[PDB]
């Protein structure tokens, strides 16, 4: 799966 | 015994810490309600507090001295696998022995005693470590930096970003840390992480079930089912 959410708030 | 290098790394991680911890708990009017009396009532309540802690424990890490310098595909593993774990720790500043919660509201959440039982025995034993501010976020930062979760390609650096961290939490407890409160006191923190994967684990068993009914998975937040899963 993506973790597009995690990966902008990882910045 | 205290390095420069470990008075800037407690200083960092406190500081991180106090930027991610609100204790006035300000935020928490824009939660969904807290519902009380399978109906799962506190689940949209405690969905969003979750949410929410995640975003904050993902602040917290971005300022773990050396965590800038793992990949984001590091990051993310290490931040999916650590989430619900440094939740638990955190919210051990929150424990005692609204928005004050029972065992009821975390069973109207979809989860048991199964769970619950030992997560309360985890919470007093921690609370018993009467841990200084500065163990605590060295701890959380430690669990964070685990390099034997699953899928961390570059378990060489996590590990020794964590050895710099764990040395820095042994130092600090010889050299601050009056015995006899000090006595075996980094072993038993370490314990605690060990306690911390075993809970982990019966949380994801009991998300999977509670989330794989649609409606229930509905009242989740899109966060929490990229980071806990969907
Ligand atoms: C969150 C925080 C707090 C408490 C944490 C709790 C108490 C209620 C039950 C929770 C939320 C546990 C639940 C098993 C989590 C269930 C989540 C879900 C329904 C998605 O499977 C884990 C930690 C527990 C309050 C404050 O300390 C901030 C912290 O950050």
């Amino acid at each position: 799966k993506n973790h597009p959410m995690l990966m902008n708030l990882l910045k | 015994k205290l390095s420069e290098e470990q008075q800037h790394i407690i200083a960092i991680l406190l500081d991180a810490h106090h930027k991610t911890y609100d204790p006035t708990y300000a935020d928490f009017r824009d939660f969904r309600p807290p519902v009380r009396m399978s109906p799962l009532s506190m689940l949209p309540h405690l969905a969003d507090l979750v949410s929410y802690s995640i975003q904050k424990v993902i602040g917290f890490a971005k300022m773990i001295p050396g965590f800038r310098d793992l990949t984001s595909d590091d990051q993310i593993v290490l931040l999916k696998s650590s989430a619900i774990e440094v939740i638990m720790l955190r919210s051990n500043q929150s424990f005692t022995m609204d928005y004050k919660y029972d065992v009821t509201d975390v069973s109207k959440a979809g989860h048991t005693l199964e769970l619950i039982e030992p997560l309360i025995k985890f919470q007093v034993g921690l609370k018993k470590l009467n841990l200084h501010e500065e163990e605590h976020v060295l701890l959380m930062a430690i669990c964070i930096v685990s390099p034997d979760r699953p899928g961390v390609q570059d378990a060489k650096l996590v590990e020794a970003i964590q050895d710099r961290l764990s040395n820095t939490l042994q130092t600090y407890i010889r050299c601050r840390h009056p015995p006899p409160g000090s006595h075996q006191l980094y072993a038993k923190m370490i314990q605690k992480l060990a306690d911390l994967r075993s809970l982990n684990e019966e949380h994801s068993k009991q998300y999977r079930s509670l989330s794989f009914q649609p409606e229930n998975s509905m009242k989740l937040t899109p966060l929490v089912l990229e980071v806990f899963g969907n």
